[PDB]
C-alpha cells in the first residue's frame, strides 16, 4: 500500500452514509411490502389509463426519485467540488442512470413484479405507455442486478460510479473528473475485497446497457411530447423537461 | 436553472 | 454479505462510545488501585456495622452505577427509538444486570477482592448483610467473567445485548426489540471476529445466571424490607425503591 | 487481543486527520511540480546569495514548517493533556525531528532535489551556507526516507511518534509521556499489519540520526550567530530564535 | 416515573 | 490467540479435503442435472411399485451413501485414534444423521425434487412407502439446509461435527471425545469468521432435529421388518439391517 | 462465498509451485548480477554478428525458455485434464505469450537492459536481427510489467491465466477452458485481495498487446524463413520449428 | 507485497511443523500433570543428593533435550542448505539457547516450578549443584517467557530465530544466514500479525539475556570440572562434553 | 462386525 | 513564550 | 509431434 | 564429531 488505506476507508464511509440519508425507502420496509401485490381487478384499472395519464402519472415519480439523487448528489464527497458545468453534466446525464439501479431495490425477482405506487405490480402495469418493450428491458436490467444480491454498501457504491463518469461528454474539467473518479473505484474495489464480493465486478452490466436504457427513454418521449406536445408541456414537472428535453 | 438552482449556481 | 458491513462496523463503535463515555471508573485507575487493599482491621469495621447501615450504604453505591447504566442506555443506538413501555420494561429487570457484569473491572481474581468504597475488599466486608450465600454466588460470577479477560469492547457489547432482552415479558414492540438485539448480537458476534476472540461466545455464562442473581437480590431485599420497613422507605435512594420494589 | 480495538483504530483515524489538516502542502500538488526544476542560470543566482541572506531566507522557511509542526501537535490527540511544560520540552527539542521527516515528501529521489522556494533544486543551492556537509547529511536522510515509500498516513503516524517521546530530558510527567508515546507505538504497528507494511519497522533510520542532524543544525547555528549576531538578532524569526537560542 | 423522568417520559 | 493458528486452520483443510474425497457425487454434476426431471408418467411407475420394492430399493441407495459416510469418517483427522468402541458408537447413531445433512446437495428447492435414481423426482415417488409423514418431514428439513446456501467446506465441516458428537451415549472414552470434537468446533467457527459467514451458526438446525428425523426412520423400518420380516433378512443389505436392527 | 475457500487458497498454492519449480532462473540469482553489464566492446561484438547467427543464437535462447513454460503447463493444474488438441493449441499459441511476461524478471527498468547470455545487455545487441522495431515494442512492454512491481506469485498467476486462454480458437472442448479460465481468475483475484494489490487488475496490459507481439514475431519470422530458408530447416530447433510454422 | 505471501506462509508452517514433531513433550501432557508436584519429603531426597550425582543427573536430562533441538534443526527449512561449518557453529552456540526457552512450556508460574523428572519441582531441587545463583536466574527467565503466554506456533518460530543468528562468531557464509535469518524473521512478523500478537515482539528479552545464562552455565561447569574432572570424563554424555568443552 | 470390518477391528 | 503564546500557557 | 511428445500424446 | 555424526558431515 502507497495511497492512505485512512483516506480511502473514508470515502467508502462517506458515499455510503450519502446514500443511507438519500435512499428514498428504506430497505425493511421495501421488503416487508412485498406481499403487497395489485389485485387482478387493480392491474385492469392501470393499463385502461390513457397514455397521457400513465407518462404525467409516472413521469412525476420519477422526477420525485430523481429529486433525491441530486441530494446524493450534492452529499456525495467532492461532487460540488466540481466544476459547476461539470456538475450539471454528470447530474443530467447520469440521475436516469442512477434511477434505473436504484429500482432494483423496489423490484422483487421471485414474480418480476415493482414497488409502483403502494404495491407491487407487474410489467404490464404500464402497458398503456406504449413503450412497453422499453419497460420489459428495464424490468430485464433490475432482474439481472436483484440476481447478484447487492449489499446497501454495494449499491451506494456502484452508483457513486454510476455518477462519476469521465466518460461523460461536456465535460469541461474532464481530469478533475477522472481523479475523483478513481478514488471511487479505490474505494468500491477495496470494500469489495474486505466483504469478498470481489466477485460481482465480472459480473456487473456493461457501461452502454444503461446508455441504452436511458436514451431508449428520451427516444420515447419525443415521441409522447409530439404526440401531447401540450400536455407535456404544462403537466410535466419542469425538473423533468429540464433533463430530458 | 432548476438543476442550478437545486445546487446552488 | 448481503448486511451493510460500514453500518455494523458503525453500530460497533457507536455501543463502545456510548459505554465509554458511561463507564463510571476508568480502567486504568481501577487497575492502579489493585495494590490498595482494607487493613485487617478496616474489614472488621465494616463487618460489625448494622445491617441497617450496610444495606442502606449499598443501596445507594448500587443506585450510585445503575444512574449510570441508564445514561448508558440513553445513549445506545436505537433504545431511545423503541417504545417508552419497552425502554422502561428493558432497563428495569435489566439495569441490574448490567451492574453485575460491569463488576468484574473492579473486580481483581488474583485475591478475590471488590473496589468498594475506595479500597479493594473481600467478600466478607458484606458480612454484615445477612444474604452472604449471594454475596458469595456474586463473587463467583465475577471471577468467571474475570477469568475471560474482557476488552473494553467486548464489556460494551456484551452489557448492551444483556439491557436489550426481547425474552423480558411485558414489553408491548417486542418484535422492535427482536431486530435491535439481532443488530447487535451480529456486531458483537463481528467484532469478536474482527479481533479472533469468537472463542469466548460459548464461555459466557447462560442467561438464568443473573436471572438467578439479580432475582436472589430483590428476594433478600423483601425480607430486610420487612424487617426494616421503615428503614428502607425513608432512606433508600427513590430509584432503588423504584426498581426493587 | 485484551486492548480495545475500536479505541486504537480512533487513535490512527486521529492522528492521521491532525496531520492531513496541518500538512502544509498537499501530496497531489507536491508531485505534479516535480517536472519544474531550477535552470542551470537560477542556482547560480541562490550560490552567489550572501552566507546572511541564505541563513536568514531559510530560517523562515523552516521556521514556515516549524509553525505547522505546532499546529500538528496541538491538533493531536492526547498532547495538550500533557503537562505545560513537559508540552513545551517535546515541542521544542522534536519540531526540528518532524520537519526533516516531513521533506521526504518535498523531496525527489530520482533526481536527489528538494521543493525550495516554488521549483526542486539540488543539494547545492545551499551552498552559500558555509555548512555544506549538513545539507548533505541532510539530503541522503530523506533519501533514504524517499526510498522506504511511505504513505501519508505512515508518515502522520511517524512523525507523531518523532514528537512524542518520552527519553526527551526535562520531562516532568515523564510516566505520562511513556502511556501516550506506547498508545501511538501500537496504533502505528497495527496499522502497519493492517496495510502488510510492517517490513519497515525494522527500516526505520535510529533515533540518534535525527539527534544527530537537529544538533549538527543548532552547531552550525552558533557559528552563524556569533559571525553575523547581529543579523539573527534583528532578523531570524522569533520562534526560531526561541527554539535554536 | 422517576426513571420516565431521567429519560424524558 | 494461544491456540496453534497453524493447528487449526491445518485441520479446516484436512475435514474438507476428506470430505472432498468421500463427497460421493461432485457438486457440477449434481447442480448442471437440475433440468433432469422426472415426466409425469415415470412419476406414476415410482409409486404403483410395491412397499416391499421401494423399501428394499430405498434401503440400498441408502447404504449406498452410508459406505462413503464410513470413508469420510476413516479419513476424517484424528477419528481412527478414538477408542474401537467410541469409534462405531459414532459410526452407528451418526452415519444416518450425515447422510440427512449430505442430501441438501441433491436436493433443488426450487421445485422441491431430489436427485434419485438418474432423474431428480419429488416428495411423492416415497408415496409407496406407507411413512410419507417422514418423507416431508426430511423434504422440510433440507429446503432449510438449502436455503442457508452451504459451501462445500461448511458442509465438510458441519458434517464433522454431526459424526463427532460426545453427548452420544455408550461411549467409553467421552472425554476423549469431547476434546476432538472442540478442535472441530474451534475450526469450524475460525471458518466461518474467516469467510463472514459466522452469521449461520445460529441459523443451524437443533441438535435434535435429526434425532427427530433419524430415529423416526427406525421406527417406520420396525413396523415394516414385522411386515415383511423375510423381505429385510433376506433383501436388506447386511450394513443397514447392522445399523438400524 | 458460497465457493469453497479451502479448494481456491489451494488453487493459489498449487499454481505458485508450479511456476516455482519452472521458474527456470530463480529470482535472487536473476537480480544480485544486476551489475553484471556488457561493455561497449561486447555489445559491438554482437550487432556486427550475422542475422542468420542472431537469429539462430536467440532462437535456441528462446525454445530454451518455451521448454520450461511446456513444463510449468504440465505441472499446472487441471491442466492436463483437459483435451489432447485443447492441450496443444493453448501451449502453441500461448507459450510465446508467458515468455515475453517472464522476461520482465530478466529486465532491469533502470537502464533498459535484459539478461542476455550472462551479462545484461541494451535492446541494441539485437541490431543484427532487422526486427529491430519489434525488439524495441519488447522491451517496452518488459518496461510497463517491470513497472507493475509483480511479485514471484503474481507473476505465478498472470502467466496461468496467459496460457489458459478460451478465447483462443480452435479449441475443442472450450467450455472446459473456460471453466478452468474461471477457477484460476478467481483464485488469482483473491490472492491480489489478500494482498492489497488488487490495483493492479486494472494495471494489466490488454489482451492483445501481447496478440500484437506474438503475432508481430512469426511476422518477421516469415521473412528470414524466406531470406535464409535453409538456415531454419537446418539449425533451428524443432520445437520452435513446431511453433512458428 | 512484493515478497512472495504464498513462499512466506509455506515457511510458517514449515518452521512451525518441524518443531510440532520435535517438541519432545506434548503440551496437553506437560498441561495435566500440572498437579503432580513433588512432596515436602521428596524434595528433601533432591537437595542431599551430591553435587556429582545432581550435575551428572541434570547433564543427561539436558543432553536428552538437546538431541531433540538438534532434530529440529535438521528438519529446520533450509538449515541443512547451509555451510557445514556454519551448521556447528549454529548448534553449539545456540542449542542450550533454544533448550531454555523450550523451559517455559515445562514451568508452571503459578507455583513457579519446571516439570522435573516426573514431576513439578521448585528452584531448589537444584540447590545441590552449587550453583544456585543460575538456577534462580533461568527460573525467572522462564517466568517472563510463561508471562507472554506463547502459542505453540510462537514458540516454534521464536525458537527458530534464537537458533539461526548470524551475530554468531566463527561463521564462514556468514551472508548466507543472514538471508535465512531475514525470512524467518519476515514470517515471524507475518504471523504474529495474523494473530494480532505483534504486541509481543517488544516484550521480548533481550538476546544478551540468553548470552548470559548459557555462558553462565559453562562457566559454573568449568567449576565442576574441575572439583570432579574425572566425574565429567566418564559419565557426562559425550554430546555435552562437545558442546560445553 | 461389517461395520467392524470396514474400518478394521 | 512566544511558543507558550502559540499554545495557550 | 514434438510437442505431443513432451506431453505425452 | 558426534554432532557431526547426528547431522552427517
Ligand atoms: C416513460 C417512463 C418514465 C417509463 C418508466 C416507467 C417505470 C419503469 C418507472 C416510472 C416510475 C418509476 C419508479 C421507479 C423507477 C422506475 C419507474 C417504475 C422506482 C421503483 C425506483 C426506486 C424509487 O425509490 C421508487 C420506489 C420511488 O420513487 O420511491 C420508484 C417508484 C417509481
Ligand atoms: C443487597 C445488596 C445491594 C448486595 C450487593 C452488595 C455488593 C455485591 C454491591 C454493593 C455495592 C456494589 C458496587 C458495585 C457492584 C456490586 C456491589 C459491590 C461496583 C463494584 C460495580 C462497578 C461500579 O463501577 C462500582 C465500582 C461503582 O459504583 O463505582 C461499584 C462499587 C459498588
Ligand atoms: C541552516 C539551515 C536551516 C539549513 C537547512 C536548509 C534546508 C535543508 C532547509 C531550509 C528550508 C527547509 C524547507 C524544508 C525542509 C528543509 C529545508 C529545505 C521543506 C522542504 C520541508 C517540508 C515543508 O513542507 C516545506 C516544503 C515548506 O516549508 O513548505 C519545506 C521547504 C523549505
Ligand atoms: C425408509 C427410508 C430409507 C426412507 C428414506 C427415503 C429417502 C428420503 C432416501 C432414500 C434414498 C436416499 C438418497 C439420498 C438421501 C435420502 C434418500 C432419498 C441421497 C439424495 C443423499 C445424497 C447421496 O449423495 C445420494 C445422491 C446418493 O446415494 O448418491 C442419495 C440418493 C438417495
Ligand atoms: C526473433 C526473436 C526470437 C526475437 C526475440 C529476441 C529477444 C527479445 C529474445 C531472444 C532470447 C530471449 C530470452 C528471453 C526472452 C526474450 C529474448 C531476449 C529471456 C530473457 C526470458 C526469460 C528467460 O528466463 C531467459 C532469461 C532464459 O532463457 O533464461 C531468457 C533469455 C533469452
Ligand atoms: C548445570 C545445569 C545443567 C543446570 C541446569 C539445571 C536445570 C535448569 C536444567 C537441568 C535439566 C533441564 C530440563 C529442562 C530444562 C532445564 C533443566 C531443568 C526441561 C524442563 C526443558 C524442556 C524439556 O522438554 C524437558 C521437560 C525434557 O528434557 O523433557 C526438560 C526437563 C529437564
Amino acid at each position: 500500500p502507497y495511497a492512505s488505506l485512512t483516506e480511502i476507508e473514508h470515502l467508502v464511509q462517506s458515499v455510503c452514509k450519502s446514500y443511507r440519508e438519500t435512499c428514498q425507502l428504506r430497505l425493511e420496509d421495501l421488503l416487508r411490502q412485498r406481499s403487497n401485490i395489485f389485485s387482478r381487478e387493480e392491474v385492469t384499472g392501470y393499463q385502461r389509463k390513457s397514455m397521457w395519464e400513465m407518462w404525467e402519472r409516472c413521469a412525476h415519480h420519477l422526477t420525485e426519485a430523481i429529486q433525491y439523487v441530486v441530494e446524493f448528489a450534492k452529499r456525495l464527497s467532492g461532487f460540488m467540488e466540481l466544476c459547476q458545468n461539470d456538475q450539471i453534466v454528470l447530474l443530467k446525464a447520469g440521475a436516469m442512470e442512477v434511477v434505473l439501479v436504484r429500482m432494483c431495490r423496489a423490484y422483487n425477482a421471485d414474480n418480476r413484479t415493482v414497488f409502483f405506487e403502494g404495491k407491487y405490480g407487474g410489467m404490464e402495469l404500464f402497458r398503456a405507455l406504449g413503450c412497453s418493450e422499453l419497460i420489459s428491458s428495464i424490468f430485464d436490467f433490475s432482474h439481472s442486478l436483484s440476481a447478484l444480491h447487492f449489499s446497501e454498501d454495494e449499491i451506494a457504491l456502484y452508483t457513486a460510479l454510476v455518477l462519476i463518469n469521465a466518460h461523460r461528454p461536456g465535460l469541461q474539467e474532464k481530469r478533475k473528473v477522472e481523479q475523483l473518479q478513481y478514488n471511487l473505484e479505490l474505494a468500491f474495489h477495496h470494500h469489495l475485497c474486505k466483504t469478498h464480493r470481489q466477485s460481482i465486478l465480472a459480473k456487473l452490466p456493461p457501461k452502454g446497457k444503461l446508455r441504452s436504457l436511458c436514451s431508449q427513454h428520451v427516444e420515447r418521449l419525443q415521441i409522447f411530447q409530439h404526440l401531447h406536445p401540450i400536455v407535456v408541456q404544462a403537466a410535466f414537472p419542469p425538473l423533468y423537461k429540464e433533463l430530458f428535453s | 436553472t432548476l438543476l442550478q438552482l437545486l445546487l446552488g449556481h
